[PDB]
């Protein structure tokens, strides 16, 4: 974690963790600006996977058939 | 881009309205793909330019995404510019110290 | 039967694995393709997203024994233009879906290589037809830009009713203005006024 | 001892893709080129920083609304006389100001901006009054 | 005539989420979003990119409020950086 | 050894949100 | 998941820069304004806009230190002392900071924009100004602010 | 299974436990959210609770492809303004209710760990709409003493019919002023006599 | 009055299949082949010379598009070479 | 044209609870509440700050009686201090 500066002292909302030096480089909450570029989801970035099917195929909410997940 | 630079000729430049300075001639290279405002009060901010706005900036953001590598200050201004064709302009007023973002009339 | 299930089994462990690969081999090349499929610097001044022209070319449709009908160029709108929020990135149409399948002897290990790469290549497929689709989309704005400098088509024709101040005194809004496509971008027959690419 | 690049294109395809990158990104440049126009600022239309002492006061405006009471009372924050010629249409034509702080002749010169062709703002500084025409 | 906005815009220009919501929780970036009626509403500061949206406002310290449908993950940009958001719901 | 100057208590996510409302609502305040 | 650690420790942070400040690079860390200033002895040849070979090295733990922050401008700016004028010496700092910003998105920065540019001895740290690139007022900064 | 009921069972009790948390957090700074959120010297001159108005800039809707409509600023007024007695404090607004509950291996004790960082960020996320809402309601208030001053909104409009002494002779109230809101705060649409909040 | 083409050549002169389709593997040659509806239709720049098609487009780099009859075997020239290409479906 | 007060008001300006009540217990306060039907009347002469009054009386002594809905706690100010008062019931 917030290793050898010192231990971490508090953990910022809307940041990363605050080590007891300085602001460190582990994010504390869910919602910081942690650099996710790629995902892992069936039909992301056309709507989500639409649950209500029970078939073959996966459909999404936008009616497209994910073909690369069915 | 050849057809459409045969069928109408373009007339003038923006360097007339983007004129090079010294303190403008800085260099930066930049990635970029956000809306213009930052990335302009961010050339600004650095050519010790003040930096304005003339009108209200659209709802749907204006967006540019430069990616390019050692050019000056003022061809940076100069492609910001024409990546924000007809929404937005890039004007400089180098005998004072202003760099101005123009959006536009629509 | 057992060899069958096995080649089933090898199959979507190699699409989802071929899937991952692509996808970081994607964003590997991330501003590289936001500087192929720039849309963004496509759209039209009222941030209309343009429509998308089909060109096909020297076509010939044999109709019956009696009869052919061949035409020189063939010019077709498709998904016509419309008001976009923001514009299209490549990600919606080339970014293949990651799910990581956690469903698991000499006749398995044989037919689940041979799973393995139809697995492969039928991912291979996939994105070879996503690659398809972002060519056709974007191109068809291509080639509406062409035919726009050519004159074959309109360019689209907007309306805004501004409006003041608007509504009851629960709600106001302050300058209300409408904005409405009158005209849609359009072939013209008229064809007298068209142009032609000649250049030097 | 250096290194190459870390994203670098030294494969095959990738420096294809590359190659056409930078073929595709400079060919957009000379579309905005050709469609990009301009108007020279010999020939701008827009107003000039009128350059009086009292207009390089710093102030700060947050509104959206109809023009002219804002030029009103950047005329008396100024301490100018404000003179309105020509007749004020039916829908108002609205402007929308907001910065906290940001100097008045500045001020001035976005609302001209935003008025554009709807109506305009010159200002005489010897006399010391600021005017609003329509059309 | 088009409707205006969503009057409900100005609710999630705030905090607050709407009357009889769902929330999404957000992960990879400073958003809120709450699901109303199969369309999702995000609290952010960020230029939201790829998705596209139904609906905008903004407030006056830049906090923009967006109507769009329900797509499990959101592209912004953040300063210029491609930076990418993932909704659960 | 390495340190920026303040050093203060431990804080937590509550006053953490309650700062951040707090300064919104001083300049909301400030301006009207 | 989300990731905890950016690919970067807080740890390795403060072991390269001790490291830095033992060969003399030295970095500034106020706020988060952070300051590396780097002598043009320890990079180029003297009045030159041209490295030595041996002085990537230095660059590769400037930049492997520079990975380990988000960042949005990094600005690089060179000044040296006299030599022949002043034009010629602003010409000389402008290639010198062109070259290490070339080299540093060559390399690996997280960061938006680089800008660079280089003055003509207008900001020199020291009244003491011995020679031309062994002078402490020759040299380089890197200065970025770290973004949350 | 058993691992989803140490999760449920680690969810609530880490609820109570950041609800707890944060109220002595709260009762701690008492005083400095009695000057945050005074609601009291907010309210008007015959003790009415001001309006929530919402701003909302910079609109648009996408209503269709054919149409969209944009608006440069809105105002909402919500929950209107109404005979306060006594006004409202932060308390009705942030305290978090505590209960202390009573309802009590390896694997149930990562996951009541896991269940108990639940239970902390979904009483966070608790709180957070909670200041939320505060701040849309006083910030609601100030907008209209904004909007007051800026000649959007009307001021209410009371009315004091006053009475003597009043009633048969079992019962008297000897000076019966009855007072009503006739006028209701209110956006005024005839937008010429509007301000702009112009200072140095 | 005959019709004037299949206007799905039009996509299938890209290399985008049909709506409702059903891919055909192609051995042999750069081709690429989908069955719409008892009907294949064949992206390539080979030339097809023994089973005949019904329609044919042509792009700008010579990539023709053909639908045809589903016959299992495609003769085509490659460079004046006389060439087999296989399909299945 | 409203009603005056309520008159059980005068009751509960006294000690008397009105008739057919229900006692509730109040704590860390000088106060006594009475539940009539679904609306509490306190006897005080603190001053009831937060949850709000429907009615209100005061005697010639500076004692308070209280017309409001049942909310379980109290608010007041007792001498400049914010003070708190449970009731159950």
């Amino acid at each position: 974690a917030a290793a050898a500066a010192a231990a971490a002292a508090a953990a910022a909302a809307a940041a990363a963790a605050a080590a007891a030096a300085a602001a460190a480089a582990a994010a504390a909450a869910a919602a910081a600006a942690a650099a996710a570029a790629a995902a892992a989801a069936a039909a992301a970035a056309a709507a989500a996977a639409a649950a209500a099917a029970a078939a073959a195929a996966a459909a999404a909410a936008a009616a497209a058939a994910a073909a690369a997940a069915a | 881009a050849k057809v459409e630079k045969v069928i109408t000729p373009p007339s003038k430049d923006n360097t007339l309205t983007i004129p090079n300075a010294y303190n403008l001639q800085a260099r930066a290279s930049v990635d970029w793909s956000g809306p213009i405002e930052e990335l302009t009060a961010r050339i600004a901010k650095a050519a010790h330019f003040r930096f304005r706005v003339l009108g209200k900036s659209p709802s749907v953001p204006v967006l540019i995404s430069i990616s390019t590598k050692d050019e000056s200050l003022a061809e940076i201004l100069r492609d910001i510019d024409y990546q924000a064709g007809k929404k937005a302009s890039i004007h400089v007023y180098p005998n004072s110290q202003v760099v101005e973002l123009r959006y536009a009339k629509i | 039967a057992l060899k069958e299930t096995a080649l089933s089994v090898g199959a979507q462990a190699g699409l989802a694995w071929r899937a991952k690969i692509i996808d970081e081999q994607l964003n590997k090349q991330a501003r590289n393709l936001d500087a192929i499929y720039d849309f963004n610097s496509l759209v039209l001044e009222h941030n209309i997203l343009p429509p998308v022209l089909l060109e096909g070319r020297n076509t010939l449709n044999l109709a019956d024994a009696q009869s052919i009908r061949i035409s020189d160029r063939t010019y077709k709108v498709a998904k016509q233009a419309h008001f976009i929020t923001t514009p299209p990135t490549w990600r919606q149409y080339l970014w293949m879906d990651y799910v990581k399948p956690e469903a698991p002897k000499e006749i398995w290990c044989i037919y689940t290589e041979r799973g393995w790469k139809n697995g492969i290549d039928q991912a291979n497929t996939i994105l070879e037809e996503n690659i398809a689709r972002i060519k056709e989309d974007f191109g068809g704005m291509i080639l509406y830009r062409k035919l726009l400098a050519m004159n074959m088509v309109s360019p689209p024709y907007v309306s805004h009713t501004d409006l003041g101040v608007t509504g009851d005194g629960s709600e106001i809004h302050i300058d209300d203005r409408v904005l409405r496509i009158t005209a849609l971008p359009e072939l013209n027959v008229n064809s007298a006024e068209w142009r032609a690419a000649v250049a030097k | 001892f250096k290194k190459p690049p870390i994203n670098n294109p030294s494969d095959d395809a990738t420096i294809k893709l590359a190659e056409a990158a930078v073929s595709v990104s400079d060919s957009m440049l000379e579309m905005a080129k050709v469609e990009k126009v301009i108007t020279p600022p010999s020939k701008d239309n827009t107003l000039t920083i009128p350059n009086a002492y009292n207009l390089q006061a710093r102030a700060s405006v947050d509104w959206s609304g109809p023009i002219e009471e804002l030029t009103a009372r950047i005329a008396k924050a100024a301490h100018f006389r404000f003179r309105v010629l020509g007749k004020s249409p039916s829908v108002p034509v609205l402007i929308s100001i907001s910065t906290k702080d940001e100097s008045l002749a500045e001020i001035l010169r976005d609302i001209d901006y935003q008025a554009g062709k709807k109506a305009s703002i010159h200002v005489y500084p010897n006399s010391q009054v600021v005017e609003l025409r329509y059309a | 005539i088009p409707p205006s906005a969503n009057d409900l815009l100005l609710h999630v220009l705030e905090g607050v989420p709407p009357p009889g919501s769902r929330r999404l929780v957000v992960s990879g970036g400073d958003a809120r979003a709450w699901l109303s009626n199969e369309k999702m509403y995000v609290r952010t500061n960020l230029t939201i990119l790829s998705p596209g949206w139904l609906a905008s406002m903004t407030s006056a310290d830049g906090t923009h409020a967006y109507e769009m449908q329900k797509s499990p993950v959101l592209l912004v940009s953040w300063h210029g950086k491609v930076m990418q958001l993932k909704v659960e719901g | 050894k390495f340190k920026k100057p303040p050093i203060n208590n431990p804080s937590d996510d509550a006053t953490i949100k309650l700062a951040e409302a707090a300064v919104s609502v001083s300049d909301s305040m400030l301006e009207m | 998941l989300p990731c905890r650690v950016d690919g970067a420790c807080d740890a390795t942070i403060i072991k390269m820069m001790t490291d830095l400040n033992k060969k003399g690079i030295k970095v500034a860390s106020v706020g988060q304004n952070y300051l590396i200033s780097i002598p043009a002895s320890a990079l180029f040849a003297d009045q030159s806009p041209r490295l030595n070979w041996a002085s990537y090295s230095l660059l590769n733990e400037i930049a492997a230190f520079l990975k380990q922050f988000r960042k949005i401008a990094i600005t690089v700016t060179s000044y040296s002392s006299k030599y022949v004028s002043v034009k010629r010496e602003r010409a000389l700092t402008l290639a010198r900071s062109r070259v290490v910003s070339e080299y540093l998105w060559s390399q690996g920065v997280d960061s938006r924009i680089i800008f660079t540019q280089g003055l003509g001895s207008d900001k020199p740290i020291t009244s003491y100004t011995l020679g031309g690139d062994r002078s402490p007022n020759a040299r380089v900064e890197i200065t970025f602010r770290r973004a949350v």
